């Protein structure tokens, strides 16, 4: 029984293997490749903009940055790091594996798959493309408050361009949530009911929905912000009411839009987990009741970062907020049983998927504070925040995108990163994470803002900055292992020959070979539960599973 | 030729245009020679792969 | 595709009462009456999944079981031709192109490169729509 | 049977667009509470001889739009386009009678820049004159498919997913037409 | 003061980084240790060949012992 | 500790900054108390239920338990619950207006300094009485159709003025002057864009809004007393352009009797600087000074 | 008879799996090594349009006759060359197909023993396989 086999798998293709396929693929497993590396090349670009704000604002004064341009500096580092690297993550892991967890050997509409890419790269390097001006790019952040930024105030063509830039983004993440949703619906495998797919693309489905709601809508605000600086309209005129009808579109977006980059690698960490736990995924039913009630309650809760402007019902969205609570810490506690009376051999995609729950949590209290607005009176436009976000934000998409990319890796690849790498990036980012952010919650408290360039000697905001910049150029540094375990993996890597790297994957995806085929798919399993996989793989447990169900 | 034009419609110093050119002039002519020459050579392979599987 | 409706349905559920709720909390309670830009949104929200609904329940009553639907179903069940899917196209990025085009002459206010971009996309759009129906050259 | 892949992606992305209407809605309401009395304010005088007589137009062009659908899914490839180029043509009417009354309004002293009711109307009647561009657009394209090849079930399946964006069009303009011109 | 704020921004995170990597590189990974011609060959038998050209009579061979 | 649990909160110098200190303590200590639960629980798993190695067979494949699901679905929404209500309390107080304040303060935020004007002072007492609405400025803003109900978007008329203001500069920071003891009116109207008035010993901010009536925004708010004298730095904490960080201003308070007298100085013709120093205060302001012009150390 | 995790598939593939943290290929030889042998293969046999093979195991009692059955696994056996090396017998043989014969292969066959054999003594396993197929691909003329 000899079989002829290459001494290592071949590191790259010959010339001419990818630069016609880059532009003309409709294949969703290219496609999301091209979204990881894009994703990431804007995570680099975003990183470094925080990188000189952090170094500005080490010691007191204006060293090497002006007011202007630390104004542009955050205003595009939350541009990038949340639209063109957060959101098109959320689709870059979803046009990886959500056909190949549904069974499905493409998605709806392959053609609208790639326009969405290609729309989503242009349309992001329009509003970066604001920083060759010599005005520069937008100085006005992310939330882009009016009239600030009005014609008047805001006379700049890097304005004008960041408003163009997110419409054309906007547009390819509308048509990436409808193709989630038609392929969820249409292209499940015989077999796979809905209540049978794999949490992450319940996740999927479910974020898609909450696109249809929130981008369209900044869509629309963004356009009637166009024609106020350009045709002198009266959209967003003070004495017309323009200052609250501005804010309240632009959080009934920004709301869910958070959860748009938070469902999806809370459905991501939700595929880890079982796997390295050699255990069922706890309360399945019950965490995707707890994902429709967070999609649900993410519409009514915009006005919450509205407490400061002293014109919202306030007993309304508190209450409301205060509701979306509940569902996540569900999630929590079903994870938490998850590796409950398990086997946890704490691999790379496991190590990083506890580091989400120890940090998200930390940042999901601080969100219970901000929820009450007595509370929020003080702590509001504040370093409170800029804490509270970055144990959110950096907790999943960060976090859960490691987890999956460590995860999901050899299957699109046949390689395997490296453990040894991998653990030193993850506690290299974990100690420069909570470094960098743990000291800006009494910043905030102290008496600090956010979007500020400069603070004097004796506000006394000195010692902890510099520790906060400390640990932000461990962050930093911390990129350059993942960089160099990518690029060597990647063709040096360690082959994967087995359908499943893992042993004990779930879901449909590790039912196929390293890397799938062009159709995902040269056979298919019956599917009776929600791991279809692992009772394909271990035929022997599939008594034991039905009888072990129930506690 | 067009820099200054370029320059006050589309909002670049003009300083700027005059050194991206400067530096385009021999660092976009070796980006275009490596992208055309795999293009032409990934072409081959696109008509390859009709003729061993059809369309 | 029972379960496919529900779940429009279980939201629409949520948004109606949100909206009548927050519409009625507002012109009673908060300053200067109904709350326009923030209930509108709220209205037109259960909108969004009420066409998706009814047309998902409409679409459920006509078809009956499918392979995805039947609680034990068979792989041999769904065996034939799922229907066409594109190989290959440069078209999409060429739209891309266009639309951004477009927005760079809308963002600096140029009114000859809006008016290419809108002729770009129109040409780019026309090419990916008759891609796969333009005919053999008759020569 | 087969759930229609194009019409649910057309459906799911039909719902999407309400959204973007939501914004321009929520733009001419929040403007309408602060006027204080004068909505629309002087000199803006919008009358119901002209903008009836349209609506009703584009009302039509709904019911020929849906009589080429039964068409279409009867096979008649040239009844389905002789129902689309009348719809075309009466859709195009819409367009004409729309810019008609804006060039008649601008003359009035109503304006974008002029007045903040300008600013409401127009971006909401404007932003929809424009889908009803994107959509004759989509016919002429639809139309020039329909001689490219033969009449099958896919073509059949373009003609009435492009019905449904027809459809929600004429809807818009309803709400719109009953928010603006007797919503006062 | 000023240098002391340089030196920990520029010389604790390459510390860390030194520390840390130390930690983790320096052990053994899970690739297998490099046969040795007096050790015996208790790996299965091993099969290679190249995959072009792109796709039994046996013309003859050569021996050999070392 | 109030010191430690506060997470760096100033202690307050207002009856409602230390009714909000107290549910800020409480929270967190609600809070810290969850998180250390949910830490040690994942601790744990993390160090017992790890794979031991001589454990052959697969462990119990259990996914669901109903009993414990409902269980821990109620304990949150009671904790919740419970910190609704107290939040409810909280801020019926802090937004709580006294119908007959006897200290207004109008304040005026542009691009980007603050504008402190004294527009009635009546204490309850009645050992002073002020009135300083000057309705022959006010209406000179009047511009008139108009884009917006027959106004122009230049009207400023929402703007308020006082005979007796202080002003900010480049070179100096405004201080704002207010009586210990006595119940203090804000009336924040801005100019151009959107301000933040925040003193993080009031433990409590707004946003300053231009046109606040239109916008539906409550502009004002009260605060009981101030209980104790000193200098309190205030920041502009609403992104607002450029020299959003170089706006700040100082809040000075005295005693009434030293209000009082300072009144007096500036109805003469005094400027603040020399007010200030007449009541045997700091002409300048001491928890702030202004920021250097200089656009930096390269320039 | 299938390992533990792998299963039979519906068409007749095999779906293993490997425990996580472990390899699933585990080749007794650096990962580098072994890519300068595939470059010698697959570059040694584009060279002179004769697949090239490498054999480590055992070859029985006689070894001429062992590695003739083993050639058969290689695809294409009338154009494929296969140099087997026991590293506990302490023989090398070389067999090559039909197509080969003719071609300068027998002129290179014992150059690539001798070559092979000479970095044997060394302890070098990998790096005699890379010179025995550098030599034994040079001096084989295409088609
Ligand atoms: C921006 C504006 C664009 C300007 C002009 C673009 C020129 C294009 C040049 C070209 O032809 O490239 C392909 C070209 C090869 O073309 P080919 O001859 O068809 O293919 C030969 C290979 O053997 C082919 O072998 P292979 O097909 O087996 O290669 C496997 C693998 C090769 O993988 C590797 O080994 C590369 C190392 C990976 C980098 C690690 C980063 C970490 C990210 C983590 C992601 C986790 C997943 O490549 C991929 O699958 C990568 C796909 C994703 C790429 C996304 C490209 C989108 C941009 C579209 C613009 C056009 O690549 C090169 O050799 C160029 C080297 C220089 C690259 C550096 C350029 C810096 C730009 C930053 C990029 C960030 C995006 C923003
Ligand atoms: C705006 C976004 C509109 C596209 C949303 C598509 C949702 C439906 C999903 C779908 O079926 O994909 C079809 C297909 C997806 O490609 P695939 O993967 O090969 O799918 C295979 C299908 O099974 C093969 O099915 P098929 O070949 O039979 O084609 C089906 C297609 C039938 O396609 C047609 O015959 C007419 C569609 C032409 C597009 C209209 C031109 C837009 C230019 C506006 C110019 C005025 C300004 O039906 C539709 O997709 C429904 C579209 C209804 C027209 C709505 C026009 C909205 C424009 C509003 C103006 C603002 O894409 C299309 O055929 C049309 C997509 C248009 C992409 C351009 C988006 C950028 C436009 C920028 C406008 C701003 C101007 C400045
Ligand atoms: C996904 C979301 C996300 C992520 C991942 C991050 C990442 C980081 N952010 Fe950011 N941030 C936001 C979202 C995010 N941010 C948002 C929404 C805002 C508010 C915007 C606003 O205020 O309007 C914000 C604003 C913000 C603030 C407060 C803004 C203010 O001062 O008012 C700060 C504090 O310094 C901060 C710091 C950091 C740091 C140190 C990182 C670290 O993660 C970054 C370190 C990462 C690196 C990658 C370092 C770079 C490494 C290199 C090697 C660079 C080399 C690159 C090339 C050569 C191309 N960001
Ligand atoms: C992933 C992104 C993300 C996520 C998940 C969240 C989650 C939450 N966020 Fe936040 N938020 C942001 C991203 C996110 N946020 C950003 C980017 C901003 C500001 C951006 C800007 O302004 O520029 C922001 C700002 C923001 C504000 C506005 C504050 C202000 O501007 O002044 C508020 C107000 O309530 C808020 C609250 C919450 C709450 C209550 C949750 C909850 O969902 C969290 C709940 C989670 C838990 C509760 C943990 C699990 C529960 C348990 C373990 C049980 C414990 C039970 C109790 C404590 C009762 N966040
Ligand atoms: C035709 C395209 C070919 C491109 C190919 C690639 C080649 C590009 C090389 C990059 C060159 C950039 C170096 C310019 C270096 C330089 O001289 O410029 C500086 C200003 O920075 C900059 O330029 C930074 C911007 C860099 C531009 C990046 C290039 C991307 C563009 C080219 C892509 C085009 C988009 C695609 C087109 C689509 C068509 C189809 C493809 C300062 O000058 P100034 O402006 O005087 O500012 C004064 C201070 O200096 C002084 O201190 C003081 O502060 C003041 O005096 C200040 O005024
Ligand atoms: C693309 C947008 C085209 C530009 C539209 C425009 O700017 O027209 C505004 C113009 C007002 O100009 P005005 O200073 O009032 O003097 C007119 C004297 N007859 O005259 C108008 O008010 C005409 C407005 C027509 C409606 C245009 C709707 C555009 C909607 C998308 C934006
Ligand atoms: C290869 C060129 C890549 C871009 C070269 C410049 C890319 C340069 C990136 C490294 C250096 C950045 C380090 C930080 C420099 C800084 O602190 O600012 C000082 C400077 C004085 O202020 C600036 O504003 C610098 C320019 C900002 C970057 C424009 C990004 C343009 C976006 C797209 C338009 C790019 C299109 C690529 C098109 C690529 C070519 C296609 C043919
Ligand atoms: C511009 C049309 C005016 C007429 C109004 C009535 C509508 C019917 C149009 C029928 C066209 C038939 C063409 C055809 O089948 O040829 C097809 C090829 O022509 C085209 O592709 C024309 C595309 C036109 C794109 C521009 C659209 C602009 C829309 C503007 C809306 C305001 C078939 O060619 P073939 O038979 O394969 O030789
Ligand atoms: C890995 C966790 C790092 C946490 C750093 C906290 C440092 C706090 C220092 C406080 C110093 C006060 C003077
Ligand atoms: C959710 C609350 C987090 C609190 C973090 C506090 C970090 C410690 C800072 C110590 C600073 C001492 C001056
Ligand atoms: C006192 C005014 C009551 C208004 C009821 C709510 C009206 C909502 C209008 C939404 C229209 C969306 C098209
Ligand atoms: C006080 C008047 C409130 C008017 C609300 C406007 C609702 C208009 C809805 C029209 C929908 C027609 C389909
Ligand atoms: C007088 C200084 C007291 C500092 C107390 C710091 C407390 C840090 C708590 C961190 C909690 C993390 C979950
Ligand atoms: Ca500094
Ligand atoms: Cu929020
Ligand atoms: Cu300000
Ligand atoms: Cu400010
Ligand atoms: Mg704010």
């Amino acid at each position: 029984e000899l079989e002829a086999r290459r001494p290592f798998p071949e590191r790259m293709g010959p010339k001419g293997n990818l630069i016609y396929k880059l532009i003309t693929t409709t294949d969703h497993k290219l496609i999301g490749i091209m979204y990881c590396v894009v994703c990431f090349a804007f995570f680099l670009v975003g990183g470094l903009m925080a990188l000189f704000m952090r170094t500005e604002l080490a010691m007191p004064g204006l060293q090497f940055l002006s007011n202007e341009q630390f104004n542009q500096l955050f205003t595009m580092h939350g541009t990038v790091m949340l639209l063109f690297y957060a959101t098109p993550i959320v689709f870059g892991f979803a046009n990886l594996v959500l056909p190949l967890q549904i069974g499905a050997p493409d998605v709806a509409f392959p053609r609208l798959n790639a326009l969405s890419f290609w729309l989503f790269l242009f349309g992001a390097l329009i509003a970066i493309a604001g920083f060759i001006t010599p005005g520069g790019a937008a100085d006005f952040g992310w939330t882009a408050y009016s009239p600030l930024t009005d014609a008047i105030h805001s006379p700049g063509a890097g304005g004008d361009l960041w408003i163009m830039g997110l419409a054309v983004g906007g547009l390819g993440t509308i048509l990436g949530g409808v193709n989630m949703i038609t392929t969820v619906v249409c292209m499940r495998a015989p077999g796979m009911t809905m209540f049978r797919m794999p949490i992450f693309t319940w996740n999927i489905l479910v974020t898609s929905i909450l696109v249809l709601i929130a981008f369209p809508i900044l869509t629309a605000a963004l356009f009637g912000l166009a024609a106020d600086r350009h045709l002198g309209a009266h959209i967003y005129d003070p004495a017309n009411g323009g200052v609250l009808l501005w804010q309240h579109l632009f959080w009934f977006f920004g709301h869910p839009e958070v959860y748009i980059i938070a469902l999806p690698f809370f459905g991501i960490v939700s595929e880890i987990f079982p796997v390295f736990s050699r255990k069922p995924i706890f309360g399945y039913t019950t965490l995707i009741y707890a994902t429709l009630a967070i999609a649900a309650l993410s519409v009514a809760v915009w006005a919450h970062h509205m407490y400061a402007t002293g014109a919202v019902l306030l007993p309304f969205f508190s209450f409301m907020t205060f509701l979306i609570a509940v569902p996540t810490g569900i999630k929590f506690f079903n994870w938490i049983g998850t590796m409950w009376k398990g086997q946890l051999t704490f691999e790379t995609p496991m190590l990083f998927s506890v580091g989400f729950l120890i940090t998200f949590l930390l940042g999901g209290l601080s969100g219970v504070l901000l929820a009450s607005p007595p509370l929020d009176f003080h702590v509001t436009d504040s370093y409170f925040v800029i804490a509270h976000f970055h144990y959110v934000l950096f907790g999943t998409i960060v976090f859960a995108t490691y987890a999956g990319i460590y995860f999901w890796f050899p299957k699109m690849t046949g390689r395997l990163l490296d453990e040894r790498l991998g653990k030193l990036h993850f506690w290299l980012t974990f100690i420069g994470f909570h470094t960098t952010f743990l000291v800006q919650h009494w910043l905030g408290d102290e008496g600090m803002p956010r979007r500020y360039a400069d603070y004097l000697p004796t506000d006394g905001f000195t010692t902890l900055n510099v520790i906060s910049t400390v640990g932000a150029f461990i962050l930093g540094v911390s990129m350059l292992p993942f960089v160099w375990n990518v690029f060597k993996s990647w063709r040096y890597g360690e082959p994967v020959t087995v359908d499943d790297p893992w042993g004990y994957g779930n879901s449909l995806e590790w039912a196929t070979s390293c890397p799938p085929p062009r159709h995902n798919f040269t056979e298919l399993p019956r599917i009776r539960s929600e791991r279809p996989a692992f009772e394909l793989h271990y035929p022997h447990m599939v008594e034991r599973m039905r009888a072990e169900a129930h506690v | 030729c067009m820099n200054d034009i370029i320059a006050l419609k589309f909002h670049i110093s003009l300083n700027a245009t005059t050194w991206i050119g400067r530096i385009g002039m021999v660092v976009l002519p070796a980006i275009v020679y490596f992208v055309a020459y795999r293009w032409a050579i990934s072409l081959q392979r696109s008509d390859r792969e009709v003729l061993e599987h059809g369309v | 595709m029972h379960i496919e409706a529900r779940l429009f349905e279980i939201l629409t559920a949520f948004f109606a009462l949100a909206a009548v709720v927050y519409a009625v909390l507002t012109a009673m309670f908060a300053t200067g009456g109904v709350e326009w830009a923030g209930t509108t949104a709220l209205v037109l929200t259960t909108g969004l999944t009420l066409i998706t609904g009814t047309f998902f329940r409409f679409v459920a009553r006509r078809l009956d079981t499918r392979p995805e639907d039947y609680e034990d179903a068979e792989i041999s069940d769904g065996a034939g031709e799922l229907g066409f899917f594109a190989p290959h196209s440069w078209w999409p990025i060429l739209i891309s192109l266009s639309f951004s085009t477009a927005a760079v002459g809308a963002a600096l206010w140029l009114p000859w490169l809006i008016a290419a971009g809108v002729a770009f996309v129109i040409t780019s759009v026309c090419g990916l729509v008759f891609e796969y129906y333009w005919g053999p050259e008759k020569h | 049977n087969r759930p229609n892949m194009v019409s649910v992606g057309t459906i799911v992305w039909l719902s999407s667009e309400l959204m973007f209407f939501a914004g321009l809605f929520a733009m001419y309401f929040t403007a309408r509470a602060q006027a204080g009395g004068a909505w629309p304010p002087e000199p803006t005088e919008l009358n119901l001889a002209l903008a009836v007589p349209v609506t009703l137009v584009l009302i039509a062009s709904s019911f020929t739009c849906q009589m080429g659908v039964f068409a279409a899914e009867r096979g008649d490839v040239f009844g389905l386009r002789r129902w689309y180029v009348i719809t075309f043509l009466m859709g195009l009417f819409f367009v004409l009678g729309q810019g008609y009354e804006y060039i008649h309004l601008v003359e009035h002293g109503t304006t974008i820049p002029g007045s903040a009711y300008g600013s409401v109307f127009y971006l909401a009647t404007g932003f929809h004159g424009l889908h009803v561009i994107g959509g004759l657009v989509a016919f002429v394209l639809l139309l020039a498919r329909t001689k490219m090849s033969k009449f099958t079930p896919a073509q059949a399946t373009a003609a009435i997913v492009v019905s449904y964006y027809w459809h929600f069009v004429d809807i818009v303009w309803i709400a719109l037409f009953a928010t603006i011109y007797f919503v006062r | 003061s000023t240098a002391l704020t340089h030196g920990l921004i520029g010389g604790v995170p390459l510390v860390l980084f030194a520390v840390l990597a130390l930690i983790f590189l320096t052990r053994k990974g899970p690739h297998p240790d490099t046969y040795k011609m007096s050790d015996p060959w208790t790996h299965a038998p091993i099969l290679w060949a190249a995959e072009e050209p792109r796709e039994v009579v046996i013309g003859g061979g050569a021996s050999g012992k070392w | 500790w109030s010191d430690a649990l506060a997470l760096g909160w100033p202690t307050g110098i207002t009856p409602e900054a230390k009714l909000n200190r107290e549910l800020w303590i409480g929270s967190v200590i609600a809070s810290f108390a969850v998180g250390a639960i949910v830490w040690g629980l994942i601790f744990w798993t993390s160090a017992f239920h790890r794979k031991k190695a001589t454990d052959t067979e697969l462990p119990r494949q259990f996914g669901y338990n109903m009993p414990l699901e409902l269980t821990l679905t109620v304990i949150p929404f009671l904790i919740i619950s419970v910190l609704f209500y107290f939040t409810v309390v909280v801020q019926e107080r802090m937004m709580h207006k006294d119908p007959n304040p006897e200290v207004v303060i109008d304040v005026t935020a542009f691009q980007w300094n603050w504008k402190f004007g004294y527009q009635k002072i009546a204490f309850a007492d009645g050992s002073f009485d002020y009135d300083g609405a000057d309705p022959e400025r006010k209406e000179a803003m009047t511009s008139r159709v108009g884009p917006i109900r027959g106004m122009t978007p230049e009207d400023r008329t929402y703007l308020n003025f006082d005979k007796i203001e202080t002003l900010g500069t480049s070179s100096e920071i405004p201080v704002l002057v207010l009586p210990a003891g006595k119940r203090i009116e804000f009336v924040l109207n801005s100019a151009d864009v959107i301000h933040g008035f925040w003193v993080p010993e009031f433990l409590f901010k707004r946003d300053v809004l231009p046109e606040p009536k239109a916008n539906n925004s409550d502009n004002v708010f009260q605060v009981s007393e101030i209980q104790q004298t000193g200098a309190f730095v205030g920041r502009c904490t609403e992104m607002c352009g450029t020299f959003h960080a170089m706006m700040n201003f100082e809040v000075r308070v005295v005693e009434p009797n030293d209000f009082k007298a300072y009144i007096d100085q500036r109805n003469a013709g005094k400027t603040n600087a020399e007010a200030l120093a007449a009541i045997n205060q700091p002409p300048l302001a001491i928890t702030t000074e202004p920021f250097e012009s200089r656009r930096g150390e390269l320039v | 008879d299938l390992p533990y995790g792998s299963a039979l598939t519906s068409s007749g593939r095999i779906s293993a799996v490997t425990e996580p943290g472990e390899l699933s290929v585990h080749y007794p030889f650096p990962t580098m090594d072994l890519v300068v042998l595939d470059d010698a293969l697959k570059y040694g046999s584009r060279a002179a349009k004769a697949r090239f093979a490498v054999y480590i195991g055992p070859l029985g009692a006689d070894t001429a006759a062992t590695a003739r059955e083993i050639l058969a696994n290689v695809p294409t056996p009338e154009n494929a060359v296969l140099l087997a090396v026991s590293p506990d017998q302490r023989a090398i043989e070389v067999v090559y197909g039909a197509d080969v014969k003719g071609r300068g292969i027998e002129s290179a066959a014992p150059l690539g023993v001798s070559a092979a054999a000479a970095s044997f003594k060394e302890g070098n396993l990998i790096d005699g396989l890379i010179s025995a197929v550098r030599v034994m691909s040079a001096g084989v003329s295409p088609a």
